[PDB]
Parts: structure tokens; C-alpha cells; sequence
């Protein structure tokens, strides 16, 4: 029987590492969605701004026309910030899913090994 | 000014007769008599040139040659693409200093066959060398606080070695103290042998100019611009009886700040366009029969700085071109052609070509017919901006021209009609926020030039009708002038040199910037006299006076933007 109480003693130790490895992946996940929903709004800001001085776009002497180029530059800087921040939230949502399923089947194993 | 020499057609020296496309030439002497105080003020005088500007000197401006877009004229400085056109893709000469301009060769019609991109309407080569021994001190005071101070000398340093220097200072109001040009220039030119020779040069200007900006509460107001441009070049030339070759490298570096005086210059509010153009050219030419054959290469590199031209990152555009030129006079027929292949970093290759024959059917009278294709590459923002599309094609142009020139009764003249069907025009799309190639224009235009003597009295008349149109909506391109009439009048009487220069600008349609949704309003077609005189007070010292806009008869070229009224310029120059 004591060949098996080490297989619960180490199984409990496996859900311990997977719980910390889930809590670390939830802080990383919430951080990312945060920086992203922020940067996605500095983007949509830029794009409405574009549509504001979009009326000047085909008329380079206009001077509101410059407001439209400035708008796009800040949108393109914003767009590369949305792409950086989305890649990282995709990197964090892959490691929340992987850690949720790793924990969840470490618990299934733990429940089989609790069977005395 | 015919049967005097040009270099702009085929790169090498050739009599203007032999050039079939119509060419105007302006000299330093001409510029001095016009007392012109900017490059725009010179081009504006010449057939088929229609210029728009957001005010006066220093302000943003666009040349439309024979109906074509602003971006369709190729402006060269000493046969190299004007560095201040890199970022924007279109040519603005308002910042370029008149002090430097020493000759203008301007050949209408296409010439991408020789020069590469942007040569669709025509080509304006501003030349910053001339051969006039001596040294000259000049100045002038004028309306709107215009002051000018200029020194300029050419000397034999070695009698096989020439040096040339100019310094110019130029200030005028409009802004606050808004347009300051400071130019320095230096060139060294040596003859290794009667036919081998080489040169070096440097010039630069620093310009400050103030303007009307769009105001946004909470955010800096960018209404000051500091441009620093400089340009170096070096070359060998071979001038043989039969073969000719020239090998010319150039480097141009320009920084363009647009900032708010209160906030800095080096402050995130400021925009900064820093551009470096590198160019290497190898032209060659042999005389063959009664004519020549030419073959050259021009390489061009343009690098920009993160943020330049409203693009996040810095790019490195490159273009290698190789071309061929041909000339043969046989009997009374005459035949030019050219052909070029460009290789562009972004869009790979595009060949271009032109041909033209003339025929002296009677002596003194000539019929010329011409055909050619020409293109404009896409530009930085177009390809790499937020609105960008990095797989755009060149805008393409097919061109057609008929002409009769004659010399009768002491009167030199031309009547010409031209067709110009541009295609692939690169156009913004509000819906998708992007650029694309669909877009087209039909341009049918006429050009009449003449000029002649009566009494001690000399005229340079001309007339243009151009009708530019979208070839889909069949409606006018905004902002062109249906017609202009350009007239000049020259007498030196009792040693007083005079000039009455007159232009009726035609009718133009712009957008009314004042009530969204903006409509169109017709702009009055107006008439524009200028009067100019000059007197030798001494064989070294000329005093020049002028009044532009004689009749205070004010109006605009861009709707909503004031145009200087009657303005007086008292100037003087001292040669030795
Ligand atoms: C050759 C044909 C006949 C003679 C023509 C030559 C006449 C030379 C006149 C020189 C004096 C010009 C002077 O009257 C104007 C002055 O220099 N400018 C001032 C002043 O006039 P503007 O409104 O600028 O024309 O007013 C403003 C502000 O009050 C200033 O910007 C400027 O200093
Ligand atoms: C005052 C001496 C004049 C001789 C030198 C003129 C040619 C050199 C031009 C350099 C101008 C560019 N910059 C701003 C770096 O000077
Ligand atoms: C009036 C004196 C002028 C001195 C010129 C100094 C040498 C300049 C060399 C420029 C060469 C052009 N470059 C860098 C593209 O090779
Ligand atoms: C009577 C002398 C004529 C005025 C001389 C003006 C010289 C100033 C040129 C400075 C140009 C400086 N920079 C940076 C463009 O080289
Ligand atoms: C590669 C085809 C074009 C070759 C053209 C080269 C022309 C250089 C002109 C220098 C002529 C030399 N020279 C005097 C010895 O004849
Ligand atoms: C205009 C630049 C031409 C560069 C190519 C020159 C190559 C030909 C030189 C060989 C002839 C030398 N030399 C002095 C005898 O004529
Ligand atoms: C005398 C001029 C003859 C050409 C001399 C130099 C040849 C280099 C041409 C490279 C052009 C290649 N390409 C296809 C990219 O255009
Ligand atoms: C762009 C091509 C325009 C045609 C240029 C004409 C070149 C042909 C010259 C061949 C004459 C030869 N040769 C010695 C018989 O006179």
C-alpha cells in the first residue's frame, strides 16, 4: 500500500506546481488584455481622427490636409502597438488554456491516486 | 532664344534647333531684368506653366505643367532630381533659393525615356553654374520688409583652375518674420587637359519660414519650419570632338523641422523629415553621321529617417536606370528617340520611350510630330504610410504632339497641340482608408508661342489653352487654369532698360474650404501687369527698380489664401 501513498504525495505536489503555473498565467493574461484594450483604444482614437480630417485628403494645399497625415502617422504607430500587444495576449492566452488543461488533468490524476 | 545651346534634352550639349520638343531657356541676364525674387516667379512666365501657392515667398506651392499633376513635372538641379521632392514625391521650388539659379532649361513634353520617373508634363532643369568671370555685390529693399544682400565671384585660381563662390541673405514678411533664406555656395573646377576636366562643389541653405497652421486646443501649434539642405557633387567630364562622357556623383542631405517655438524643435510635437539622396550618373555620347547616339546609367538612393514623410519607419528606396539616345538629321527630315529601363527597389522594372521626327518642308518652316510614354513612381506615404499599399504600380502616361514652327518676317513662332492620356493614377479611397491604382486623365491642350522686334522694342508673347479632365467623370481637374496669356515687353530707351510684363490668368475651380460640405466656386480670371526698370549709374553699378502687381489687382491661386498686392522693389548691383 505504501508504494501508492508516495503516488498521492507526489500527485499533490504536481497540482501544487500547476496551480502556481496557472496563477502566474492569469496575472500575465490580465496584464496583456489590459495593455491591449488600451492600445486598441489609442488606435480607434486615431481612426476617428482620420475620418474627421478625411475630408481634406485629396487636396494637399488645404492645411487640414496636414492634420490627416499626422493622424495616420499616429494611427500607424498605434497599429504597430496593437500588433505587438495582440501577439503577446495571444502568447498569454495560449499559456492560460494550456495551464488550465494541465491543472485540470493533474487533478483527475490526483483524484485517481486519492482512491486510497 | 533659338540656336543657342542646351544640355537638357539628351544630357549633352546640342543646338536648340536640333531638339524637337519645345524648349524655353532662361538666363541670369533674363532673371536680373525681371528682378525676380524666387524660382516660382521665373517659371510662372513660361509657356504651359501654371503655378499655385498658399501665399507668398517660402509658402507651399505646386507646379502643374500642361495640365498634369503637381507630381508630374521633373525638376532637376544640374541634371539631378531635386532633393526637396524626395519625401513628398512632388516638386516644391518655393524653398529653393533664387540666388543659386543661374540658368533654366525647360523642355515640355515627356522625357522619362531619358530621365526616369516624374518626367510626364515636362522637365525643369535649374542650372547652378555659369561662366562669367568677375565678382558682383548686390542688395535690395522692398515691400513687406524685403531685404537682400548678395555676393558672388568667379576667378582663375590657376588659369586652368576656376573658383566660384556665392553668399546670399534673403528675408521677407507676409506669419511673423516668415521667410529667411541664407545660402552659401562653393565650386572648384579644373582642366586636366583641353578635354579632360573635373569639378567639386558644396552648397547649402538654411531656411526659416512661418505659416498659417490648423489649431487644436491642448496641442502644440506647428507654425514654424526650419529646413537645412546641403548638396555635394564631384565629377569627371570628357569633351572630345567625337566622344563625350560625364561621370557625376552627388549627395544631398536635408533636415526639415516643423515645430512650435514655445515647445522646442526637438520635442515630440515637432515633425522632422531627414532625407539623404545619393546619385551616380555615367552619361556617354558619340557623334554618328549627322547626329549622335547616347547611352547612360543613373543610380539613385534615397534614405529617410523614422517618422519622415509621415511614415513610422525609415526606408531606403533605390533606382537604377539605363537609357539610350538617338539623333540623325537626314536631308530635311530630323529624327530623335530615346529608351529607358528603370529598376525600382519597390516595383521592379518599367521601360519608357519616345520618338519624334520633324521635316523642314519649306526652308524656315518645320512640322514636328511626336509620341512618347512617361511615368511617376509611387511615393513614400503612398507605399508605406497607414494609407499605404506597397504593391502599387507607376502612374503611366502616353503622350502625343503635333507642331508647326516657322520663321517669317523676323518673327519666331510655334502653334502646337498635344494629347496626354495618363493612367493608373494613384488615388486615396475614403471608404477603405487606402491607396490604389484605378484612376485616369484626358488632357488635350494647345500652345502658341511667338516673339519679335518692332522699333527698339522686343516682345515674348505666348498663349496656352489646356483642358485637363478625369477620363471617367469627364469633368475638369480642379485648380488648373483653362488658359493663360503671357506677354513681355522690352525696351532700353535713353539708357533706361524697361520691362512691362503682363499675364492674364484664366479661370480656375478650387474647393471652398469654408462650408462643409465644400462646393466649388469659380475664381475670377484676372489680368496682371508688372513694371520694371534698370539704369547704369556707372559701367560697374546698375540700379534696378520694380513694381509687381502694378494695379493692386488682387486675387488668389489657392482659394482662401491672400496674394501679395502692389509691391515695390528697389535694388542695386555692382560688378567688377
Ligand atoms: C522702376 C519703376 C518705378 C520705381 C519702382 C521702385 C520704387 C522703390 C520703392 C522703395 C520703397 C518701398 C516702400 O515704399 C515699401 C516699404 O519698404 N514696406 C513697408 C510698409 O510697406 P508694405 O505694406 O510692406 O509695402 O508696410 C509694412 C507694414 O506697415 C512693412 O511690412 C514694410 O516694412
Ligand atoms: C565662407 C567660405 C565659402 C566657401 C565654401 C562654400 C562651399 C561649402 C558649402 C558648405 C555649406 C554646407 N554647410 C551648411 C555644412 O556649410
Ligand atoms: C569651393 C571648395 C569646395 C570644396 C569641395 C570639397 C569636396 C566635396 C566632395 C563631394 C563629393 C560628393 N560625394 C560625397 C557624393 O561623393
Ligand atoms: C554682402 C554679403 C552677402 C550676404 C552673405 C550671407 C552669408 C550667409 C550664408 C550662411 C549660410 C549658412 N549655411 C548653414 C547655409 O551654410
Ligand atoms: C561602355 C560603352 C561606353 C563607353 C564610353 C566611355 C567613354 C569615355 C570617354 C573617354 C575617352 C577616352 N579617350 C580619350 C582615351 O578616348
Ligand atoms: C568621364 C569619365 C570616364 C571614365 C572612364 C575613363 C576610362 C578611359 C581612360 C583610359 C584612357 C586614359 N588616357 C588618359 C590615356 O586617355
Ligand atoms: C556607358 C553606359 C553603359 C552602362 C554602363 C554601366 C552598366 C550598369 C547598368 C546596370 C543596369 C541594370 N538594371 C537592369 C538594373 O537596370
Ligand atoms: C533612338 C534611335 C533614333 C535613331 C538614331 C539613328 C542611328 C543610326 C545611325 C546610322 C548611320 C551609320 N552610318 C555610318 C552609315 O552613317
Amino acid at each position: 500500500y505504501e508504494r501508492a501513498r508516495a503516488e498521492l504525495n507526489q500527485a499533490n505536489e504536481d497540482v501544487a506546481r500547476n496551480q502556481e503555473r496557472q496563477a502566474k498565467a492569469v496575472q500575465v493574461y490580465n496584464s496583456r488584455k489590459s495593455e491591449l484594450d488600451a492600445a486598441n483604444k489609442t488606435l480607434a482614437d486615431a481612426i476617428a481622427e482620420i475620418k474627421q480630417f478625411n475630408r481634406f485628403a485629396h487636396d494637399p494645399m488645404a492645411g487640414g490636409h496636414r492634420m490627416w497625415q499626422m493622424a495616420g502617422l499616429k494611427a500607424q504607430r498605434a497599429q504597430t502597438d496593437v500588433n505587438n500587444k495582440q501577439a503577446a495576449f495571444d502568447a498569454a492566452a495560449k499559456e492560460k488554456s494550456d495551464a488550465d488543461a494541465a491543472l485540470s488533468s493533474a487533478m483527475e490524476s490526483r483524484k485517481k491516486k486519492e482512491d486510497k | 532664344s533659338p540656336d543657342t545651346l542646351v544640355v537638357t534634352a539628351n544630357r549633352f550639349e546640342q543646338p536648340r534647333s536640333t531638339v524637337l520638343a519645345p524648349t524655353t531657356v532662361v538666363t541670369r541676364q533674363d532673371i536680373d531684368r525681371w528682378q525676380s525674387t524666387s524660382v516660382n516667379d521665373v517659371l510662372r512666365r513660361l509657356p504651359g506653366v501654371d503655378i499655385t501657392q498658399n501665399g507668398g515667398s517660402g509658402q507651399l506651392s505646386s507646379i502643374f505643367i500642361r495640365g498634369t499633376n503637381a507630381s508630374h513635372v521633373l525638376v532637376l538641379i544640374d541634371g539631378v532630381r531635386l532633393n526637396l521632392a524626395g519625401v513628398s514625391g512632388s516638386a516644391d521650388l518655393s524653398q529653393f533659393p533664387i540666388a543659386l539659379v543661374q540658368r533654366v532649361e525647360y523642355i515640355r513634353g515627356p522625357r522619362s525615356a531619358v530621365y526616369g520617373s516624374d518626367a510626364i508634363g515636362g522637365v525643369v532643369n535649374i542650372i547652378t553654374t555659369r561662366d562669367e568671370p568677375g565678382t558682383e555685390i548686390s542688395a535690395g529693399w522692398g515691400s513687406n520688409s524685403y531685404q537682400n544682400y548678395d555676393v558672388s565671384t568667379q576667378q582663375q585660381l590657376g588659369d586652368k583652375t576656376r573658383v566660384t563662390l556665392l553668399g546670399d541673405y534673403a528675408h521677407t514678411h507676409g506669419d511673423n518674420d516668415g521667410f529667411l533664406s541664407k545660402t552659401l555656395y562653393g565650386a572648384l573646377e579644373h582642366n586636366f587637359t583641353d578635354a579632360w576636366s573635373g569639378f567639386v562643389r558644396g552648397y547649402g541653405y538654411d531656411n526659416r519660414t512661418n505659416y498659417d497652421a490648423y489649431y487644436s486646443p491642448g496641442s502644440p501649434l506647428l507654425d514654424t519650419r526650419k529646413l537645412y539642405s546641403q548638396s555635394w557633387d564631384a565629377g569627371l567630364r570628357y569633351n572630345g570632338e567625337l566622344i563625350k562622357s560625364q561621370l557625376i556623383t552627388s549627395y544631398s542631405h536635408s533636415k526639415d523641422y516643423n515645430y512650435d517655438p514655445h515647445y522646442g524643435r526637438y520635442d515630440s510635437s515637432a515633425t522632422l523629415d531627414e532625407m539623404k539622396q545619393y546619385t551616380v550618373q555615367w552619361a556617354n555620347n558619340v557623334i554618328v553621321g549627322h547626329g549622335s547616339i547616347g547611352a547612360g546609367v543613373d543610380w539613385q538612393k534615397q534614405t529617410t529617417t523614422p517618422g519622415t514623410g509621415y511614415v513610422e519607419d525609415g526606408y531606403d528606396q533605390r533606382n537604377t536606370g539605363i537609357y539610350l539616345t538617338g539623333l540623325q538629321q537626314v536631308g530635311d527630315f530630323t529624327f530623335e528617340g530615346a529608351a529607358r529601363s528603370d529598376d525600382n527597389s519597390q516595383f521592379g522594372r518599367h521601360g519608357t520611350w519616345q520618338t519624334s521626327a520633324g521635316w523642314e518642308f519649306i526652308e524656315g518652316y518645320r512640322f514636328i510630330a511626336s509620341y512618347g510614354t512617361s511615368y511617376k513612381a509611387p511615393n513614400l506615404g503612398q507605399l508605406y504610410g497607414f494609407y499605404g499599399n506597397p504593391n502599387l504600380d507607376p502612374e503611366k502616361s502616353k503622350q502625343w504632339e503635333g507642331a508647326f514652327e516657322g520663321l517669317t518676317a523676323g518673327v519666331n513662332w510655334r502653334i502646337s497641340g498635344y494629347r496626354n492620356d495618363v493612367s493608373d493614377l494613384i488615388d486615396y479611397d475614403d471608404h477603405t482608408l487606402k491607396y490604389y491604382n484605378e484612376g485616369k486623365a484626358r488632357i488635350k491642350g494647345v500652345e502658341a508661342t511667338a516673339n519679335f522686334d518692332t522699333g527698339p522694342l522686343t516682345h515674348t508673347v505666348s498663349y496656352d489653352y489646356v483642358d485637363a479632365r478625369n477620363a471617367i467623370t469627364d469633368t475638369p481637374l480642379l485648380r488648373r487654369a483653362k488658359q493663360q496669356v503671357k506677354y513681355q515687353l522690352d525696351w532700353q530707351l535713353y539708357d533706361f532698360d524697361w520691362g512691362i510684363t503682363y499675364q492674364y490668368l484664366g479661370t480656375r475651380y478650387d474647393k471652398d474650404y469654408s462650408s462643409y460640405p465644400y462646393q466649388t466656386v469659380k475664381m475670377g480670371g484676372v489680368s496682371l501687369w508688372d513694371l520694371a526698370v534698370a539704369y547704369p549709374v556707372t559701367s560697374h553699378l546698375t540700379v534696378r527698380g520694380k513694381i509687381a502687381n502694378l494695379f493692386d489687382k488682387d486675387y488668389e491661386t489657392v482659394y482662401g489664401y491672400q496674394t501679395a498686392g502692389r509691391e515695390y522693389t528697389l535694388s542695386g548691383s555692382y560688378t567688377f
